[PDB]
């Protein structure tokens, strides 16, 4: 009869799930009355998000999805394409790539998609996207590979006018080639065409979340922008062709090793750095503990140093199956906890600002994957062998 | 003065120099008060129905030594007007509450001070988007209404603030969140009646313990009346405000009730005497202040018009506020003032 | 610009020595006549050049 | 050579027509002057509309199209794809589905599309839309079946960015699978993707207009909305999880049988009613004279009743080939006339607010299809055997 | 395995180039301060443009592109798909069609696309567009032939949501079928679907630029619009159904021969003229020196006359390989120079407002193609045998 | 609360007798000492309890 | 018209007892 994508879609759909997130966040307190002819310029607020995800491990119930959907989640629900409902928990997330991993709680009879090799993609190749555009459900749209970046973001015309960046990008064989994302951050929604992380990168970032707790991406800990910013002018910067250092992050390697706002990096390991962009991307091709010597500019300053795990990708209330923001520290040198909060449920448990945890409630916790591997097997007695540098206490 | 009028564009360049002196026991207002104002109003005919315009006005103090400059922009806006439909403009402009309260702001020197500048939607301020409909699509002569939005004007940038910043940020007494307001006025022959309402979000910087009158929003409700014919001018306005009226440097009044009234007569030979009364009564102020007068004075004055370009005036502010702890803390003037002015304008 | 660098990086050293402030740096680069060569360490994730 | 949709499009185009509507409506009288910086807040006005339609009966010259195009038409013109021009008259319309039927006056050598079976549609299936996007003519665009609702609105990516909801949705065999619609009422234009009524529903709604004069859809005659509305709050409603009754329609069954604004329906024939939506859709799966008992909420009120034909789908100046708003009444119990107007051309003929017409100018008029079947055969002498309950007069 | 457009795209891409234009223009002087709540109402300003182009002659390095990209260029750069960079110079442009020709300076090993026959296009035919949507590079998108005008602008759904009107439109065989354009002038960006000039017209307009210096399109030199304009009302025009003459262009044939603002043309060579549109398009189907008699309306006025080359398509600093706005004059009757500027680099060389150039610095210059053919072969000694009517001077 | 009732229902009677206003009700419940039993009719769709 | 805040001060002093280190 007539050609159709329905035959492979039937072998694919069981792997695509819907995701309903419920969570809260801090919003500013509304000042009243409200005057709409007056252009001006803390409380938790519940919000609801919804997106798609792809079953990537049928046994473990591992579902890949966008970080812009599950971010700040308190409750994450998943509904299979056959209608069965499950609960899910955060296992990992990485805001840079806008990719996150979750785990269906109590999976039973699941189907996982097969991942194809991103590296074999070519522009005229056919593409099919599957997502939940406006909430009304699971929509599939078709097209082709528009641009192969060459980070290799995949570009495709199988998008959706005014809709939210769905999820799965699949080839004509039903294999996963990329997860569609949203490059319009803290928004969701597209620029006109579609951007996907390639399947090979998805596989890679995803395994890290599993086997470590987070992705090994080191940060230079500087924060800044281009040489056009109001501050590059309001501070008049000499020789403009590089990355403007607006501030050096606290307790960072840039901070520790030496550097101060103003200097404009001009190179990284000999190579020219013409824009924060160039730099932000280059430092992203280097895993923790790496050493990268870069040239700065004040009069003619330059240094060499080693970076540590970034702070963007971190964990929260999913390490201890219970409930309560740690992350990994250097190589397999335990799990270092970061900025504690105000509610202080975890600080209340004797955990400060820089407390490592090499003791797996008794054993070795070189990382959050392991640590969490124990706070899931023996939920009975828990004594966190934490040692924030000196103090080696054992709280419950 | 119209200095340009050609091919459908007109430019009016206007201004004044006010040679002005204050006499007062209060030495902070006493002395030379000389100043000048300059401005332009331009209009361009786009079609027979559509006109574009812009206006700018600037004040430069004339009473300082040459090692300083005290000057500011009063208004700066651009707009479009469509015949028998309405107008829209955006920029630094007057809040719509002033459509009503302006009716009593007619005194030789003083007056118009139950509110101030950069004071939510009450007078001049930044970021006003203003929509106006005159004569109701040209079907009801004399009936006008307006709806206005004000965008947030927040904390200064580059000063270490971690929230509430805008590019054009300022001190908290002159901040505002997003606001909306409206006005309706009707004028038949000599008579006028009007009302206005404003509601602005208040910023976090404004709602700290350092300021009295904490609140989510600033609201104002105004009614006004006018008579303007037969060489007689009479007007009165009454305004009730919530977390909107400044109490000197202390912050704002939880509630205030403001009243202004004026009577003026124009003699044929050029003399225009004026009598006015203003008061602002604050309630539930906090810090033990309870109910207090924020403002209370009788103004007697006169202007002599030599012509439309030269005039001279005397204005006498008889200040009925008494010197007490509250007025001392807030820095509110309680002394009388006599102003003498000589004004050239074009 | 030519050699390589982009806004944001915070120089941490100049020829091995610590650079704790633009100040320190502006003054150090002023103790070096044209054509000189000075390798400094930058910070983005861990970048450095000569 | 190369594949192409041109070969089947050539067998399809003769069935797609263009439609030009001319008509008027009541607009408010402009108040001058106009102040664009002043956000404020009867005369007929001519307007022009244009859309596409599909020839569905070559002999009768029956063309299906969107109700948002022909609504309020005074004059409806049709132009075939070969360029021949014809006049058309309203035969039926149904605002819910946004589907309407018209008849070419004096057809000669027409081609009708074949309708395929909507029920056999599947998501990866290929789709082709044909319409008049911006007026400039007849545009065809292609794609696939995105979502099969499952009312079964069909979702497809063969739409158009910023254009008006065209008309025909056809499969790769040139058969009609759906008529594209506009879910952005009293606008036309899409949300980002395309929504079509399925061909099987089109066939069904369309036959009703033919053989009855209108579609048999009973209304519960209530009007209201959700429990979020300002009136659900301004009136504080206890137990919020249902349909809010803002008002009970006059001379309705809800009115007649018993019900009053405020009560929030909680169920319909035992089943839960969590939203006006749920309810509006459920009452739409029930033809006139049906009986549906529903539970209300005031303190704990519930009733049972039978509904009558809705008022949305009605007729006007097309019943009497002449010119002048009736509709059907219950089963084949004549044709009941509704709200007369101000110009009063038909009221002037002795027709009040509730006048039935069982007399076919002499015969049986159990319905508008029949009635109109007579005011078209014998346009000579006309005596309307109308009886508005008691009075059985015979006007001309 | 699976079907893909990648195999033909690999045979096509080497012909698609990227184009970076740098140039300036006259902008008004900003009046400060800036008041955003005040709706108001000369200096060169540099700007940057970027677009795509197609190699159409491998030997001559001829690249076709949109006039909205190269217009006002001072510097035009081209980058091949393999990454080689070249410089380019203007050889021709035509704002009506929004089509321009350029020449790579110093081509080496280039590939040209094969042009297919536009006339054989049909609506269901498959289409593929190649362009640089948002600057980020060369994107390809696919689809079909939506509307075949029938000027034959091609309409296709292979466009891009919110992106700039790319360039090449190619069929499934990799042959050029149209150059995509922007009908949203002095903007770039689409209406929702894509508009392309057909390949056959591209070939035709393009050869003219080569062999003459510009395209032979005669103008009636009137300027005006419809009968709805404020001036058609503000001047009350009797009998409204034609083209409103707002002004007769100076030194024009309409001017010379006879005509004055107000008259509404009603016909052109006997045929009805119901809109400026109709007329602007009809006069565009007539090459220079043609004679077209049209009927005007004042009380009942009508005339006959012959038109000359339009002024929209002209040349500038590319005739003399050096640097400095001429155009062709009638048949091969030399090259007539038009409106000189203020910088006066060319006026400074003894060239007035109406100076012809039949002397090829010694030879025959019946046209700009020839003239430029000489100012490129012998860049040594140059004596322009110009004669602006009478004066026959010989400047250097 | 214990026995059963939820915001929204509008009491229509108290022990058979009509309840046309909170007033009527507030006063009627005030003519009954602790431990008393009073069955009233509520309204949601048609709910009533004791 | 409460929270601890760190501040920094700097000044001079004079050694007045070398043995006891009194300034």
């Amino acid at each position: 009869q007539m050609p159709s994508l329905a035959p492979m879609l039937e072998k694919v759909m069981p792997s695509v799930v819907s995701i309903n997130v419920e969570g809260s966040t801090t919003v500013n307190t509304p000042r009243m009355p409200r005057n709409f002819q007056q252009f001006f310029g803390g409380q938790q607020q519940k919000f609801m998000a919804l997106g798609s995800g792809v079953i990537i491990d049928a046994d473990k119930g591992y579902v890949v999805t966008n970080n812009h959907v599950v971010d700040n989640a308190t409750v994450i629900k998943v509904q299979l394409s056959d209608g069965r409902k499950f609960d899910a928990k955060m296992v990992g997330k990485d805001p840079r790539s806008d990719i996150a991993l979750i785990q269906i709680q109590n999976p039973k009879n699941l189907t996982a998609i097969k991942m194809a090799d991103s590296d074999a993609l070519r522009v005229g190749d056919y593409t099919v996207a599957i997502g939940n555009p406006f909430g009304l459900g699971e929509t599939v749209t078709s097209g082709i590979v528009s641009a192969l970046g060459r980070e290799n973001f995949i570009q495709t015309d199988a998008a959706i006018n005014r809709g939210n960046s769905g999820g799965a990008l699949v080839n004509l064989n039903g294999e996963l080639i990329g997860i569609n994302t949203a490059i319009l951050a803290p928004d969701g929604g597209n620029i006109g065409i579609g951007f996907a992380i390639p399947s090979n990168m998805v596989k890679n970032l995803t395994s890290q979340m599993v086997e470590y707790g987070q992705v090994k991406r080191g940060e230079l800990g500087i924060m800044g922008t281009e040489l056009n910013s109001e501050l590059a002018k309001a501070m008049k910067v000499d020789a403009q062709r590089g990355a403007f250092v607006s501030q050096v992050l606290p307790n960072s390697s840039a901070a520790k090793a030496g550097i101060k706002a103003g200097d404009v990096i001009t190179s990284l390991n000999g190579k020219p750095i013409s824009s924060f962009a160039a730099l932000r991307a280059q430092v992203g091709t280097m895993p923790v503990g790496s050493k990268l010597t870069l040239g700065l500019l004040r009069d003619g300053k330059q240094v060499n140093v080693n970076l540590e795990l970034q702070q963007s990708s971190q964990n929260q209330v999913d390490s201890s199956s219970i409930f309560n923001e740690m992350s990994n520290k250097g190589k397999d040198q335990g799990v270092v906890v970061n900025n504690v909060k105000t509610g202080t449920p975890a600080a209340q448990i004797g955990l400060k600002k820089g407390d490592v945890i090499i003791g797996a409630n008794q054993q070795a916790v070189k990382n959050i994957a392991e640590l969490r591997k124990v706070l899931d097997s023996k939920p009975s007695v828990l004594a966190l062998n934490i040692q924030r540098g000196d103090s080696t206490i054992y709280l419950l | 003065a119209e200095v340009y009028n050609k091919d459908g564009n007109k430019l009016d360049l206007y201004g004044k120099v006010d040679g002005l002196h204050y006499f007062s026991d209060n030495k902070d207002v006493d002395g030379d008060q000389t100043y000048m104002r300059l401005g332009f109003k331009g209009e361009t005919q786009v079609t027979d129905q559509l006109t574009g315009y812009g206006q700018w006005e600037y004040q430069i103090q004339g009473n300082s030594a040459e090692n300083e400059n005290n000057s500011w922009t009063r208004v700066a806006f651009a707009g479009l007007k469509f015949q028998d439909v309405g107008s829209f403009d955006y920029g630094r402009n007057y809040g719509v509450v002033y459509d009503v309260t302006s009716w009593t702001d007619v005194l030789p020197e003083f007056g118009g001070d139950t509110y101030g500048s950069d004071n939510f939607m009450q007078q001049r301020g930044n970021g006003f988007a203003t929509y106006r409909n005159t004569d109701f699509f040209g079907l009801v002569d004399g009936l006008n209404f307006a709806v206005q939005y004000q965008g947030k004007n927040g904390n200064p940038s580059g000063e270490g603030f971690t929230s509430g910043v805008t590019n054009n940020g300022r001190d908290a007494l002159r901040q505002n969140g997003d606001g909306v307001g409206g006005s309706i006025t009707y004028d038949y022959e000599g008579f006028g009646i009007g009302g206005a309402i404003s509601s602005s979000k208040r910023t976090d910087a404004q709602n700290t313990a350092a300021y009295i009158g904490n609140g989510d929003r600033a609201e104002t409700y105004t009614g006004g009346l006018k008579y303007d014919a037969n060489n007689i001018y009479l007007a009165a306005q009454y305004t009730q405000t919530y977390n909107a009226t400044r109490v000197g440097s202390l912050g704002w009044a939880n509630k205030a009730q403001n009243f202004e009234a004026v009577a003026q007569y124009q003699f044929d030979f050029g003399l225009r005497p004026s009598l006015a009364y203003l008061q602002s009564k604050g309630k539930n102020l906090g810090r033990g202040y309870d109910d207090e007068d924020i403002l209370k004075y009788v103004d007697v004055g006169a202007t002599y018009y030599f012509n439309k370009n030269m005039s001279t005036y005397v204005d006498y502010k008889i200040n009925l506020l008494d010197d007490n702890q509250f007025t001392r803390d807030a820095g509110i003037n309680t002394d009388n003032i006599v102003a003498l002015g000589l004004v050239y304008q074009f």
